[PDB]
RNA sequence: UCCAUUGCGACAACGAGCGAGACCCCGGCCGCGGGCCGCGGGACGGCCCGCAGCGGGAGGACGGCGGGGCGAUAGC
RNA sequence: CGAAGGCCGGGGGCUAGAAGGCGAUCAGACACCACCGUAUUCCCGGCCGUAAACGGUGCCGCCCCGCGGCCGGCGCGCGUCCCGCCGGCCGCCCAGGGAAACCGGGAGGCUCCGGGCUCUGGGGGGAGUAUGGCCGCAAGGCUGAAACUUGAAGGCAUUG
């Protein structure tokens, strides 16, 4: 309920006036001016499911976190800071999963992107070397080569920061690192871009 | 009509990054600074050295307008004393259709 | 099982994986295929080590984006979601 | 000796992987040719040069010439591969073609025409392949029939371990690279066809997965 | 000679025949949906004297009248006088003005 | 943008090399040494204004140093 | 039934304008450019039956990832909008197809080949010619060979 209040302050529940057929299951109503609204319960269930997918991997440094959007850059360096995932902040360089001579080349087991139209090169390249992917998806998202969507508002900084903060909290809960049923010492403000 | 080749520039950047403390933005001191072999720099000619120092002096008076990486890190970790989250027609219909409200 | 000899012995070199969604065989050099696994908590909100569920998806189901709903439906059948 | 540049090649160097069929079962790419050469030590593979072609680029001063080489490899017992290479000198073109041929190894499924007595001796069932304008049909055949194909196709069928086969070819098969490409594609689809022998459902156990 | 454009070089949708216009430069006959069309609004006096007419006018509150002309040219005259350009294969798909 | 595939910056490409430049010879101004020749200093788009670099001033022997040598891949 | 040109018999006659005439240009210009101008262009009653008559794509029927625009009819919703349904005209496009360009409302569901019906083609020339027949006032149209000759013609795409 407290996290619901936080989701309401960040407005993580508002879409972008267009709807795809595969996101139709996550919609609840439509605002008059055309904006769509997500069912927040479904959003939380996708967050929990993604957390339960992340913890199967023994070493977290082989999870890739890719986010080209400036408004998310800060938020992705903190998700790693408490989970020990591997961040690819800026322009994704072609070849990073397919070309072994590259200096930042790697062979991860999960790709976690922020947006499916930004960061398209990572999503397309991961389909050549057997990586599944999880994406933060808005109402107009195209789910090609994506296995788990997360319905959410992926433009405003508060939304993005709170989303990565929730994900990292539930992962640290599931692994046993931080205690269950108790507010994390980390304020979500550390994830939002100033 | 005097464009510096990549060879001048690539050496000038490592010189400015390694020896930030030594280089004032005035040229004679940097001319000496592109001479020492303790700040190790093997410049095989004096015209070449002068061109590199001419670009180094210019790199110096552009960073004024490492000391800018200690503070950038030391400002990415500050949590204020607030929390930054302390009207609806269709979401109300969604909180009624979920929980207490 | 696979193809049998006339006496009852499998004369097959290997058995390809099947899709959890569309039952199609994966096949070698289908580099868009992915196998992935889910935690299956079962214990007061905390996972149990080395006790997972694991599905597989061929490249045909991914190339159109059908996996986000089919994986969810598969999960709702195994008591991992609702 | 060689030092792996990939995690799979690092895993093969130790005793982690027992055969090629585990790498095919979880279908991963192979990026080093000594991964292949570790499983087939010293000449269980046959290597034959199908074709050398001279290609010309027109240029302000005159024609530039290079060579394109087509190479096939196999072990006569269920593996085939096909690569190509382009270079200024013929030797380097052939070298590139042989490397590409080793990185393209695929398994081939065999079966029985009619009686199921001994080892599988023909294609598992009808196979079809396309490359360019060329199309090919591989039809299962009884014992003693042999390899009834053109001399280009008969070598690929010989390296693959297929004793008895019927063949039909349509399109401009004088184009040798598309002929071999079509036959290769037809052999590569053999492990992706559902037959009633494979209908039975199975559990996936993550403990065996080589973890990509 | 393969096909160069999806519209075949004109804008003809669900009809058999359309009207004829005369090119304003060379006077050839062009179908109406193919001719290059531009609309122009300009002042009758050039802007370089637009304030000397105004200051030498007796009528209080006068406003300089305008001219409204629709120019229509054929393909050849449009290319020759640079109303349209020959474009790259990728650029040909762009409809932006 | 530059004399220049000279560079900034962007990019299914990432990273190197050759040609360019750097280099060699000559000549202008100043020092230590010898008895003019032979060893070094000197100039760098360095200073100041106006908008990777285009302009305008200044000092200085010389202002963007000047005249030559060398000279890519492919060819007739 | 059938664009335009064309033909027969009446009418009309502004414009433009095959033919013809004339001024330039040019080595020449019987052409392009300038000027004058007959048939024609328009109406009535007939004839002729052809065009890159084009989407170079026959007709009927089924299935088919999606995102948009416009046109006609209807229905639900709030307070003009908004979401649908049917029918039409368009753009983009995953898969699939293809020699490719490209198609994708098919040019998909096809060497893993079979829903129904009609028409047409079988290397390049000779030749749509000769001959015979039918139609037409004529100009034509429709139907349409053989001897002989030849090693290529042609499609889409790459570098210069
Ligand atoms: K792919
Ligand atoms: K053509
Ligand atoms: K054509
Ligand atoms: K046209
Ligand atoms: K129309
Ligand atoms: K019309
Ligand atoms: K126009
Ligand atoms: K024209
Ligand atoms: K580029
Ligand atoms: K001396
Ligand atoms: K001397
Ligand atoms: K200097
Ligand atoms: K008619
Ligand atoms: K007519
Ligand atoms: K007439
Ligand atoms: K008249
Ligand atoms: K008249
Ligand atoms: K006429
Ligand atoms: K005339
Ligand atoms: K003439
Ligand atoms: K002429
Ligand atoms: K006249
Ligand atoms: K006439
Ligand atoms: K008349
Ligand atoms: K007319
Ligand atoms: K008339
Ligand atoms: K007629
Ligand atoms: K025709
Ligand atoms: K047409
Ligand atoms: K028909
Ligand atoms: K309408
Ligand atoms: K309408
Ligand atoms: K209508
Ligand atoms: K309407
Ligand atoms: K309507
Ligand atoms: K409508
Ligand atoms: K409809
Ligand atoms: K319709
Ligand atoms: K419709
Ligand atoms: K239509
Ligand atoms: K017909
Ligand atoms: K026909
Ligand atoms: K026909
Ligand atoms: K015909
Ligand atoms: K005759
Ligand atoms: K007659
Ligand atoms: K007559
Ligand atoms: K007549
Ligand atoms: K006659
Ligand atoms: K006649
Ligand atoms: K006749
Ligand atoms: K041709
Ligand atoms: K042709
Ligand atoms: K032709
Ligand atoms: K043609
Ligand atoms: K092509
Ligand atoms: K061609
Ligand atoms: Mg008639
Ligand atoms: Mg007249
Ligand atoms: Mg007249
Ligand atoms: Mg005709
Ligand atoms: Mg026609
Ligand atoms: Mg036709
Ligand atoms: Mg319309
Ligand atoms: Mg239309
Ligand atoms: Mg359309
Ligand atoms: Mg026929
Ligand atoms: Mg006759
Ligand atoms: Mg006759
Ligand atoms: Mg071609």
């Amino acid at each position: 309920e407290a996290d619901v209040k936080k989701m309401l302050v960040a407005t993580t529940h508002l879409g972008v006036r267009n709807i795809d057929r595969r996101m139709q299951f996550y919609i609840f109503d439509r605002q008059k001016d055309g904006t769509f609204v997500f069912n927040l319960q479904k959003v939380w269930a996708k967050i929990v499911f993604a957390a339960r997918i992340l913890v199967t991997i023994d070493d977290p440094a082989e999870i890739a976190v890719v986010a080209n959007r400036p408004d998310a850059q800060r938020a992705i360096l903190k998700f790693c800071k408490y989970t020990h995932a591997t961040a690819f902040p800026g322009r994704f360089i072609p070849g990073n999963f397919t070309n072994r001579m590259n200096p930042n080349y790697c062979e991860p087991r999960l790709l976690l992107v922020n947006d499916p139209v930004v960061d398209r090169q990572a999503i397309l390249e991961a389909s050549y070397v057997n990586i599944p992917t999880i994406s933060l998806c808005n109402s107009d998202a195209n789910l090609k080569f994506i296995d788990v969507a997360i319905p959410c508002n992926n433009k405003t900084p508060m939304s993005i920061g709170l989303i990565y903060w929730l994900l990292a909290r539930e992962v640290l809960r599931l692994k046993g690192s931080i205690s269950r049923t108790e507010e994390w010492d980390v304020k979500p403000d550390l994830f939002v871009a100033l | 009509g005097k464009v510096r080749t990549k060879t001048i520039k690539r050496a000038a950047r490592k010189i400015v990054e390694n020896n930030y403390e030594s280089l004032k933005p005035k040229d004679f001191q940097n001319n000496k600074a592109i001479c020492s072999k303790r700040n190790v720099a093997i410049i095989p000619s004096k015209r070449l050295r002068n061109k590199v120092a001419g670009y180094v002096t210019t790199l110096m008076n552009r960073v004024v307008k490492r000391l800018q990486e200690e503070e950038r890190e030391r400002r990415d970790n500050y949590a204020p004393k607030k929390s930054e989250f302390d009207v609806s027609g269709a979401t109300q219909q969604m909180i009624d259709s979920i929980g207490f409200k | 099982i696979g193809m049998k000899n006339s006496s009852g012995v499998v004369v097959d070199a290997y058995i390809p994986r099947k899709c959890s969604a569309t039952n199609r065989l994966i096949g070698p050099k289908d580099h868009a295929a992915v196998q992935l696994s889910v935690a299956r908590v079962n214990d007061k909100g905390k996972m149990i080590e080395n006790n997972y569920v694991t599905f597989a998806f061929c490249g045909a189901i991914r190339s159109r984006g059908g996996v986000d709903s089919a994986f969810m439906l598969l999960a709702q059948e195994h008591g991992l979601m609702e | 000796e060689w030092h792996p540049s990939t995690k799979l090649g690092r895993l093969v160097k130790a005793g982690k992987i027992e055969s090629l069929y585990d790498i095919f079962k979880y279908s991963l790419p192979i990026k080093e040719t000594e991964i292949i050469d570790y499983f087939f030590p010293k000449s269980e593979l046959a290597e034959e040069v199908c074709n050398i072609m001279s290609v010309q680029k027109q240029t302000t001063a005159g024609q530039r010439t290079r060579f394109r080489a087509h190479v096939i490899v196999g072990n006569r017992d269920g593996f085939i591969g096909y690569g190509a290479g382009v270079s200024k000198e013929v030797a380097n073109a052939i070298k590139k073609a042989a490397k590409n041929a080793r990185l393209n190894i695929v398994p081939v499924r065999r079966g029985f025409w009619g009686g199921k007595l001994g080892d599988p001796h023909t294609v598992s069932s009808k196979l079809s392949g396309k490359c360019g304008s060329v199309r090919v049909r591989l039809i299962p055949a009884p014992r003693g029939a042999g390899i009834v194909a053109s001399p280009t196709v008969a070598k690929v069928l010989e390296f693959a371990g297929v004793s008895d086969v019927f063949t039909r070819q349509s399109g401009h098969s004088r184009t040798l690279m598309n002929s071999v490409g079509a036959v290769y594609n037809a052999l590569k689809s053999s492990y992706s066809i559902l037959t009633p022998d494979l209908w039975k459902k199975e559990q996936l156990d993550h403990v065996q997965d080589i973890r990509t | 000679m393969p096909v160069k454009r999806r519209n075949n070089g004109r804008s003809k949708y669900n009809c058999g025949h359309t009207n004829i216009v005369r090119c304003q430069n060379c006077h050839r006959c062009v179908p109406k949906d193919k001719v290059i069309k531009r609309f122009t609004i300009r002042n009758i006096v050039d802007n370089t004297i637009a304030d000397d007419v105004l200051n030498a006018c007796v009528i209080q509150g006068f406003a300089i009248p305008k001219l409204y002309n629709k120019v229509q040219y054929c393909v050849s005259c449009s290319i020759h006088n640079h109303i349209v350009r020959v474009r790259s294969r990728e650029d040909r798909k762009i409809r932006t003005p």
